[PDB]
This record gives structure tokens, sequence and C-alpha cells, in this order.
């Protein structure tokens, strides 16, 4: 049996028996992280005898 | 609320069982709840939120 109306947006479903519920709680969570480095080292000399 | 066309009871709809549709009377113009009046129905736990 069932047949009590349940609608998602216009469309209209027929729950099974089984299931409780059936229903839209959208949700919605992004994440982004983003993480640059840099290091540079630079060594020299210049040396000289006469 | 037997044959109302409507089907009061929740789960099973017993009360639209074998029901003429010359004896079902046109109950409401229209079906479609408001587009999501179910939540309103769940219960809440206070302390998870
Ligand atoms: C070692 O000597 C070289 C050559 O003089 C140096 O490099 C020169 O530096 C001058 C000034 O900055 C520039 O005008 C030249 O074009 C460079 N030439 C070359 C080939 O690099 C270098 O800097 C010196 N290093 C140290 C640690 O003294």
């Amino acid at each position: 049996g069932g047949c009590s109306p349940h609608y998602i947006l216009n469309t209209r479903f027929r729950k099974p028996y089984n299931v409780e519920s059936y229903t839209p709680q959208t949700q919605g969570k992004y994440e982004f992280i983003l993480k640059e480095y840099e290091s540079y080292s630079d060594f020299e000399r210049n040396v000289t005898e006469k | 609320l037997v044959c109302n066309g409507d089907s009061d009871c929740d789960e099973d709809s017993a009360d639209e069982d074998r029901c003429e549709d010359s004896e079902r009377r046109p109950s409401c113009d229209i079906d479609k709840p408001p587009p999501n009046i179910e939540l309103t129905g769940n219960g809440y736990n206070e302390l998870t939120g």
C-alpha cells in the first residue's frame, strides 16, 4: 500500500514499505589548503696570492 | 476519514483499501505539501545538534 504523496521538487515519489524516510537534506562542505615553501642559499669566495 | 481519497493511515493507507473511485470524493484540488515540510516532522538531538 503506502501511496502517501512524497515530493522532491516537482517530482513525486512512492516510498518503499521498508524505508522510513528518504529526504533531500542538502549540504555541502568545500575545503582548500595550499602551502608553498621556498628556500635558497648561495655561497661564494674569491681568493688570490701573488 | 475512510475513502477520503487521502491516505490518512500513515504508512498503511488501510483507510483506502478496496475503496471505489465512485465513492472517493474529490477531497482537495491538490496534494503537494510545502516544499520540505517533512523536515518539520523530524526529531532533534539537542546534545549533538
Ligand atoms: C669572483 O670573481 C668574479 C669575476 O670578477 C665575480 O663575478 C663578476 O662580478 C662582477 C661584479 O659583480 C661582474 O661585473 C662580472 O660580470 C662577474 N663575472 C663573472 C664571470 O661572474 C664574482 O662575483 C666573484 N665572487 C666573489 C665571491 O668574490
